[PDB]
């Protein structure tokens, strides 16, 4: 019987140290060679992975985008969808700018 | 044939389409055709708030509320495909669209109980055996309704769920423990459950309108109090193409 | 003095070349960034879309690289996405499309060049000053 | 030649006691009311000096609340002034959160003594009470304290003798120029003109 | 039910009742009624008169 706060306790999952596929902001795709802009907008739409390499499985990637996914496959992370963070659509706009 | 100019000011795009009495003619449904949904619109009217009811366990009440926020309660522009699944029934499974406005009533007494009026991620089904939407036609299904409030927000006094000063803050050293209700911010997720009966028809239009009776919950507020139950009453319209 | 010669000197190619610089070139940078357009770009952020800044490392791992003096300029040239997917030419300032963004239409290699150094050239003084907004101000 | 612990058990009560931000005369307020006491609460005893610890086992830091501020953010800084740890308010950008740089706590001496903490919260918590000073344990509920600080004796009486001196000084203006001016006191001498 | 007046050591309320204001401007009543609240005359009225 003792509640606590889900993004403080998830940041202790390994979502804090990579990038979650899942729930992380799209912002954090930028922080990789090529990958912000679409592959984001694919990789942030596309359903919720279950593994962390289902990403590569992603219906009409690129012959060169199925690529990169590979190449950068060693920062992404999964964890339980979390409801606080995704929903309000805020994985497109945390409300976080510069 | 009205323009924004023309409509602006009465109030009335929150009040939404209707059908006159030339409906009762059945649309006709293929079960060959892959049918979707435009606009599927719920203009209310009726907001009933399960009264907390005291300690004695007799039949627990649906007073009525008196509605505060002007007019910002309707809610359309809802499109999802229209699935024609075996036994003939139609279930629509809704995609996106405006469907959660925020509306907050003022209860009995001085209580201002707000809930989220909302028919999200609503996947609705009717009745087997139905080539034809008509006066008989209905629909029942789920929701998923989230919390007043987003991830972030801070109550005043700067707590907040996914930011926020994170404790009792202005007391510093207050007795922590019995704050935890307000200091850790839970975030709600629960169950919806409309129903939609079909009242006006047209057959060549697509278009169909009816009452409606949603049976939701408020405001979790982050965990302050348990929510209070709501149901939700008016008619919608809501316009059907191949 | 402060405003050194290799301070002022900065990356030129993908390849390491370096051009240094004149505090003429210089000053037209500044004269330029600011006529060039710092109406949205003010300081070192991005207003109409602060995910995107200036600093050296995220021009780096742009695509292509976009450190290079040389980098900025096919930008400033033709815009492409941090995708370097699809060209953002009708969204953003450019010699490409100069129909759109007048202030684009005067500016010349010349003056490019200079509006060039003056990106890679700011930070390396400013520090962080540079990419964060507000909170470091 | 002596345990850690050895080492602060050794340290005395009272003492540590004075290390506590929560003695220090200027925090309180203008109209808190009462005796110390009604705001941190009743000190019962001392819990152990709370020394941080890192996941990667470097010693860190509470960088302590300076008189100046009722309110205040913890920051646990490596031994060197470099931030290792703080309790984030964005969170969604946390790049030194606790939990996702794995802070914890053990405590030597005090009641708490030899025990070590690991729990994000806890650890957490025990580090923003540490920004006080020395932790400790306070009974509120004899006196029903209210969770803010008041200032000591010593406080109020400067404040006394504050206004009370800084007033006089005008009776002395007062008087001095009434004492001198008992003859003009009346009115101004119906006789105008010269000068 | 449980906390009529009365109890709560209401005094002068308690009129309000025999003359006939039941409710107040809030939309309840001493019954327990609902929808239905009184015209100037409730509660309120009875006092801001
Ligand atoms: C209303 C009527 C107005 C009439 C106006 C008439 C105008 C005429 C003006 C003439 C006088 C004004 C100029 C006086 C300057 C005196 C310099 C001074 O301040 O001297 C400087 C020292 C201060 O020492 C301080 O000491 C502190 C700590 O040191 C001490 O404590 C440390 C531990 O923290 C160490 O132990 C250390 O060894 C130990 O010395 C810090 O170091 C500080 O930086 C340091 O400033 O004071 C001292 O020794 C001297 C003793 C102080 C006497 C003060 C007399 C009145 C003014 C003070 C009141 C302040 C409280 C007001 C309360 C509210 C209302 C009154
Ligand atoms: C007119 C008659 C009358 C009656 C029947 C009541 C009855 C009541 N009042 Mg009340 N009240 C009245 C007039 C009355 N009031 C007036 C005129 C005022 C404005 C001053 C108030 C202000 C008031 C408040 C703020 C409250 C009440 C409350 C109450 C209820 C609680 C009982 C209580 O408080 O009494 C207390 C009983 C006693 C104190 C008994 C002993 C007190 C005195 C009479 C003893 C000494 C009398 C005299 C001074 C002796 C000296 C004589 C001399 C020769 C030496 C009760 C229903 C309470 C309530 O229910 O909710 C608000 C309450 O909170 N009243
Ligand atoms: C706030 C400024 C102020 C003003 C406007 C007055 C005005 C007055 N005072 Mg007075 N007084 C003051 C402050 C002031 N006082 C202070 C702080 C004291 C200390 C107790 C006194 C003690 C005092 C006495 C005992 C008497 C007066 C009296 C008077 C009245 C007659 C004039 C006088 O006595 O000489 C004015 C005196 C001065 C202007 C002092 C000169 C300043 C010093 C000597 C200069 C040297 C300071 C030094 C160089 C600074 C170096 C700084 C260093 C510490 C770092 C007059 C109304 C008389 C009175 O009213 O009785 C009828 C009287 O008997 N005063
Ligand atoms: C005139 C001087 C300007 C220069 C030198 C400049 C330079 C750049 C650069 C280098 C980028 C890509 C950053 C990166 O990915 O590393 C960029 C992006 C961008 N710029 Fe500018 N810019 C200028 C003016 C403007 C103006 C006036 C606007 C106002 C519309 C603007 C709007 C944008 C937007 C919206 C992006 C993000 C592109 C996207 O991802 O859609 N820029 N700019």
């Amino acid at each position: 019987e003792e509640l606590v706060n889900v993004v403080d306790e998830k940041l202790g999952t390994a979502y804090g140290e990579k990038i979650d596929l899942n729930n992380t902001n799209i912002a954090a795709f930028i922080q990789y060679r090529g990958l912000y802009p679409t592959l984001a907008k694919l990789i942030v739409k596309n359903a919720p992975y279950e593994s962390v390499e289902d990403v590569l499985n992603i219906p009409g990637l690129t012959e060169r985008q199925k690529q990169i996914l590979r190449e950068n496959l060693e920062h992404f992370t999964v964890t339980e969808v979390e409801t606080a963070l995704v929903e309000g659509g805020d994985r497109y706009n945390n409300g976080l700018y510069k | 044939t009205l323009t924004y100019d023309d409509i602006v000011g009465t109030g009335l795009a929150n009040k939404c389409p209707t059908l006159d009495d030339t409906a009762r003619g059945a649309y006709p449904i293929d079960s060959s055709q892959t049918y979707r949904i435009a606009r599927l619109c719920l203009q209310p009217t009726t907001f009933l708030v399960k009264e907390e009811p005291k300690n004695k366990r007799q039949e627990a009440e649906f007073v009525p509320t008196k509605l505060v926020t002007r007019e910002t309660t309707s809610l359309d522009q809802i499109q999802g495909e229209l699935k024609v699944n075996s036994d003939g029934s139609l279930t629509f499974v809704e995609e996106d669209g405006i469907d959660f406005q925020p509306v907050t009533v003022q209860m009995a007494g001085g209580e201002r109980i707000p809930l989220l009026f909302t028919v999200k991620n609503l996947v609705a089904s009717t009745q087997p055996n139905v080539t034809s939407i008509t006066t008989s036609t209905d629909f029942k299904g789920e929701f998923n309704v989230p919390s007043y409030r987003t991830a972030n927000f801070l109550d005043p006094k700067g707590r907040g769920l996914a930011s926020g000063y994170d404790s009792a803050i202005a007391l510093p050293q207050a007795k922590e423990e019995e704050l935890a209700r307000a200091n850790v911010k839970r975030f709600s997720l629960t169950k919806g459950q409309i129903s939609l009966n079909v009242a006006k028809v047209d057959g060549r239009t697509g278009e169909i309108a009816g009452t409606f009776e949603s049976e939701q919950l408020s405001d979790d507020d982050m965990g302050a109090h348990e929510p209070h139950e709501v149901k939700i009453q008016g008619v919608f319209y809501a316009s059907i193409e191949p | 003095a402060e405003l050194t010669p290799e301070v002022l000197t900065v990356p030129l190619n993908s390849e390491g070349k370096t051009i240094t610089l004149t505090e003429k070139q210089y000053l037209e940078g500044k004269r330029l960034f600011q006529y060039a357009c710092a109406s949205c770009h003010v300081g070192g952020i991005t207003k109409t879309n602060p995910s995107l800044d200036l600093r050296t490392e995220t021009l780096a791992l742009a695509t292509p690289p976009r450190d290079n003096i040389e980098g900025l300029v096919d930008y400033m040239k033709n815009p492409t996405t941090y995708d370097g997917e699809q060209e953002i030419a009708e969204v953003h300032p450019s010699l490409r499309s100069a129909d759109i963004f007048p202030k684009m239409r005067n500016l010349t290699e010349k003056d490019l060049v200079a509006i060039a150094g003056h990106i890679l050239v700011e930070p390396k003084i400013l520090g962080d000053k540079w990419g964060g907004g507000k909170v470091y101000y | 030649g002596a345990t850690l612990e050895e080492a602060w058990s050794a340290i005395p009560e009272k003492l540590a006691f004075y290390d506590y931000i929560g003695n220090n005369p200027a925090k309180g307020g203008l109209f808190r009311t009462g005796p110390m006491n009604k705001g941190d609460g009743i000190a019962q005893a001392w819990k152990g000096h709370a020394v941080f610890r890192n996941k990667e086992g470097e010693e860190l830091f509470v960088r302590r609340m300076p008189a100046f501020f009722e309110s205040f953010p913890v920051i646990l800084t490596d031994k060197n002034g470099v931030v290792k740890a703080d309790i984030p308010f964005r969170r969604a950008e946390s790049k030194y959160s606790f939990e996702q740089q794995g802070v914890t706590v053990s405590f030597y001496g005090g009641e708490l003594n030899g025990q070590t903490f690991t729990d994000p919260p806890t650890v957490k918590s025990y580090a923003r009470k540490a920004i006080f000073g020395e932790i400790f344990e306070f009974d509120t509920e004899t006196l029903n304290s209210d969770g803010i600080f008041r200032t000591s004796p010593r406080g109020w009486f400067t404040f006394a003798h504050a206004v009370f001196a800084l007033l006089f000084f005008f009776g002395h203006i007062w008087h001095g120029a009434r004492t001198l001016f008992r003859d003009v006191f009346s009115g101004i001498d119906p006789e105008l003109s010269p000068e | 039910v449980l906390n009529p007046m009365w109890r709560q050591g209401m005094f002068v309320l308690p009129f309000m009742a025999r003359l006939g204001v039941t409710g107040s401007w809030s939309g309840w009543s001493i019954t327990g009624e609902t929808g239905i609240d009184p015209g100037f005359w409730s509660f309120e009225g009875v006092a801001l008169a």
